[PDB]
C-alpha cells in the first residue's frame, strides 16, 4: 500500500498561470480520495461523470490533473458547457467529461501588496479553442484589414493580458486556485485505484 | 529588493595558502526552517560559471573537500585551505530568500607576485586624423602590478571628463602583469587649439604620479 | 549526458522581438526549476527569470519587469523567453540553469542551485550599417630600452576582427584589447608591440587587420614618420 502523491499539488507554493496550464500525470498509485472530499478548506468541489460518494471503487486506467489560477468570478466558466471568454480562449473543457473540479481560495498567498505581475491571461484570439489544446505561444495579433510588421498600432494588439490582483479588492476578484482531475478508461490493464 | 556587498573588493593570493572572503546582506536569510539560503558560485577565465557551495555551508557535489563555508546571520565566509594554480576567477554569492533573487559584485581572485612599475607612453593623432576631422590620442601603460591604476588626461591644466575611455588586458601569464590603455576623441575644432596635452599616471609603485606630455607643432 | 542547448541570438533593431529556447537533455525535466540569467559583456552575472517544477513563474528583476515573458513546456522539454519592447542596454550573453534538489526530497520547495549551464547566445542590439573598419598608425614615440608602436582600429561593426604583426610570425611582445564601444555603437581597439628603438629605424614591421564580415585583409606598415 503505497499512497499517491496529491499532496505535490495541492500545496504547491507556485501556480501556473491559467494560459499555460499546468498538466500532470499521475499512475501506478492507490489514490486516497477521501481526503480530496472531506476536506473543509475548499469551496468549489464538483464532480460530473461520477458522484464524489463512490469514486473508491472505480480504476482507471489513467488520470491528469490540470492546475492553474484564475479570477474570483469567472469560476463560473469551468464546466462542459457554460461557455464564455476564459473556457473559449484558454482551457475549453470536452462535452463527455468524466472528472471533477477543485477550486478554492487564496486571497492571501497570490496576491502581493502592490501589484502583481506573475500571472497573465490569454485575449484576441483568431478562433475559439478545442477540447485540451495548449497554446503557449505568443505572436503579435490583428485587429483588422492591416499588415503585421511587428508594432503595436491601432492594428496589432499583443495578446496576453496582467492581472492586477490587488489584496484589497472585492471578493470577486481575489485570485481562486483551480485544479482540475480528469480520469480516462483506455484499453490497458486498470494501475490507479483507492483502496 | 535585498542588497548584498562583500569584501575584499579584490584580493591577490599565492598557491599554498588559504584565503577568506565574507559576503554581507541587508536582510538574515535565517528561513523558518534554520536555513540560511545564500550560495556561493565560481567562474573561471573564459567559461561558464559553476557551482560551488550550496544551503549555506554543505559543499556542492563533485567539488573538492579544499573549500570551507561558514557564517550566519548577516555575514557569511568562503574559506580555500589550500589555493593552487586553478583557483583564479571571479566569485558571487546569491540569495534565495526573497524573489527577484540577487548576485554580488564579485571579487576578483588573481595570483599575487613582487610589484611591479608600469612603463608608460604617449601617441598624438597622426596626419589621417588631420583630413578626417576625427582627433584621437592613445596613453600606453604596460607592465604594471596590481590592477589599480589611474588616469589623468590634462590640457592647459583643464581636466576634462566623459570623453576619455580607457581598456585594460588580462594578466600574462608568464611574469604576470598588467596593461591599461586610454584613449581621448575629439573634433578638429579645438585639437588643434590647446598646446600641451598630458597623460598623468597614477600608482603605488612610483614615488609621484608621472606626467608624459607632448607639445603641438614640431 | 545532461546539455543545455539555447538559440535566438543575432542582431536586433531597438523596439523589436525576441524570442529564446533552451533544450534540455538528459534528465527528467519536470522535477527541476529553470531559470534564465543574463550576462553583461565584460561585467558581473544578472538573475533575469525563472520557473518552477509546475511551470510557475517566480517573478522576474526589477528593471526588466514589464516586457519579458517566460513559458515552459513538460511534453517537448523546452524552455521559452519571449522578450519585447528591447533597448540598447540588453546585450549580453544569456544561460539556462537547473536547480539541484528535486521536489519532495528535503520545508517548502527548492529553487537554489544553479548547477549545470549551457553555453549562451549572444543577443545584441544595436542601429547601424555594416561599416568596414578604418586603421590608423601609431609610430614610435622617437623620445631607452624598448619602444613600443601600434595600430589602431576604429570605427567597425560588428566583431569580431583580428589583427597580427608581421604576417603571424611575431608573438613575443604583442598586446591586444578587448574592444570598447563607443558613442555611436562604431566600436574601436587597438594593437601594440615593443621593439627595440636601436632597432626602428630600417627594420620592416607590418600589422595585419582581417575583418570576416566585411570580407577584407589590409596591411599597415608602420615605421616612424618625421
Ligand atoms: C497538504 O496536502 C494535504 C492533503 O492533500 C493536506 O494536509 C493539506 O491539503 C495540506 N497540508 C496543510 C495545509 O497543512
Amino acid at each position: 500500500t503505497n499512497l499517491c502523491p496529491f499532496g505535490e499539488v495541492f500545496n504547491a507554493t507556485r501556480f501556473a498561470s491559467v494560459y499555460a496550464w499546468n498538466r500532470k500525470r499521475i499512475s501506478n498509485c492507490v489514490a486516497d480520495y477521501s481526503v480530496l472530499y472531506n476536506s473543509a478548506s475548499f469551496s468549489t468541489f464538483k464532480c460530473y461523470g461520477v458522484s464524489p460518494t463512490k469514486l473508491n471503487d472505480l480504476c482507471f486506467t489513467n488520470v491528469y490533473a490540470d492546475s492553474f489560477v484564475i479570477r474570483g468570478d469567472e469560476v463560473r466558466q469551468i464546466a462542459p458547457g457554460q461557455t464564455g471568454k476564459i473556457a473559449d480562449y484558454n482551457y475549453k473543457l470536452p462535452d463527455d467529461f468524466t472528472g471533477c473540479v477543485i477550486a478554492w481560495n487564496s486571497n492571501n498567498l497570490d496576491s502581493k501588496v502592490g501589484g502583481n505581475y506573475n500571472y497573465l491571461y490569454r485575449l484576441f484570439r483568431k478562433s475559439n479553442l478545442k477540447p485540451f489544446e495548449r497554446d503557449i505561444s505568443t505572436e503579435i495579433y490583428q485587429a483588422g484589414s492591416t499588415p503585421c510588421n511587428g508594432v503595436e498600432g491601432f492594428n496589432c494588439y499583443f495578446p496576453l493580458q496582467s492581472y492586477g490582483f490587488q489584496p484589497t479588492n472585492g471578493v470577486g476578484y481575489q485570485p481562486y486556485r483551480v485544479v482540475v482531475l480528469s480520469f480516462e478508461l483506455l484499453h490497458a490493464p486498470a494501475t490507479v485505484c483507492g483502496p | 529588493d535585498i542588497v548584498m556587498t562583500q569584501s575584499p573588493l579584490s584580493l591577490p593570493v599565492t598557491p599554498g595558502e588559504p584565503a577568506s572572503i565574507s559576503c554581507r546582506s541587508s536582510q538574515s536569510l535565517l528561513h523558518s526552517n534554520g536555513y540560511n539560503y545564500l550560495d556561493w558560485y565560481l567562474q573561471k577565465p573564459g567559461q561558464s560559471p559553476q557551482l560551488l557551495i550550496y544551503l549555506g555551508s554543505n559543499r556542492a557535489s563533485g567539488v573538492p573537500d579544499r573549500f570551507s563555508g561558514s557564517g550566519s546571520g548577516t555575514d557569511f565566509t568562503l574559506k580555500i585551505s589550500r589555493v593552487e594554480a586553478e583557483d583564479v576567477g571571479v566569485y558571487y554569492c546569491m540569495q534565495a530568500l526573497q524573489t527577484p533573487f540577487t548576485f554580488g559584485p564579485g571579487t576578483k581572485v588573481d595570483i599575487k607576485r613582487t610589484v611591479a612599475a608600469p612603463s608608460v607612453f604617449i601617441f598624438p593623432p597622426s596626419d589621417e586624423q588631420l583630413k578626417s576631422g576625427t582627433a584621437s590620442v592613445v596613453c600606453l601603460l604596460n607592465n604594471f602590478y596590481p590592477r589599480e591604476a589611474k588616469v589623468q588626461w590634462k590640457v592647459d591644466n583643464a581636466l576634462q571628463s566623459g570623453n576619455s575611455q580607457e581598456s585594460v588586458t588580462e594578466q600574462d601569464s608568464k611574469d604576470s602583469t598588467y596593461s591599461l590603455s586610454s584613449t581621448l576623441t575629439l573634433s578638429k575644432a579645438d585639437y588643434e587649439k590647446h598646446k600641451v596635452y598630458a597623460c598623468e599616471v597614477t600608482h603605488q609603485g612610483l614615488s609621484s604620479p608621472v606626467t608624459k606630455s607632448f607639445n603641438r607643432g614640431e | 549526458q545532461v546539455q543545455l542547448l539555447e538559440s535566438g541570438g543575432g542582431l536586433v533593431q531597438p523596439g523589436r522581438s525576441l524570442r529564446l529556447s533552451c533544450a534540455a537533455s538528459g534528465f527528467t525535466f519536470d522535477d527541476y526549476a529553470m531559470h534564465w540569467v543574463r550576462q553583461a559583456p565584460g561585467k558581473g552575472l544578472e538573475w533575469v527569470s525563472g520557473v518552477s517544477w509546475n511551470s510557475g513563474t517566480i517573478g522576474y528583476a526589477d528593471s526588466v519587469k514589464g516586457r519579458f515573458t517566460i513559458s515552459r513546456d513538460n511534453a517537448k522539454n523546452s524552455l521559452y523567453l519571449h522578450m519585447r519592447s528591447l533597448r540598447a542596454e540588453d546585450t549580453a550573453l544569456y544561460y539556462c540553469a537547473k536547480a539541484v534538489e528535486m521536489v519532495r526530497g528535503l520545508g517548502a520547495d527548492p529553487e537554489y542551485g544553479m548547477d549545470v549551464w549551457g553555453q549562451g547566445t549572444t543577443v545584441t542590439v544595436s542601429s547601424a550599417s555594416t561599416k568596414g573598419p578604418s586603421v590608423f598608425p601609431l609610430a614610435p614615440s622617437s623620445k631607452g630600452g624598448t619602444a613600443a608602436l601600434g595600430c589602431l582600429v576604429k570605427d567597425y561593426f560588428p566583431e569580431p576582427v583580428t589583427v597580427s604583426w608581421n604576417s603571424g610570425a611575431l608573438t613575443s611582445g604583442v598586446h591586444t584589447f578587448p574592444a570598447v564601444l563607443q558613442s555611436s555603437g562604431l566600436y574601436s581597439l587597438s594593437s601594440v608591440v615593443t621593439v627595440p628603438s636601436s632597432s626602428l629605424g630600417t627594420q620592416t614591421y607590418i600589422c595585419n587587420v582581417n575583418h570576416k564580415p566585411s570580407n577584407t585583409k589590409v596591411d599597415k606598415k608602420v615605421e616612424p614618420k618625421s
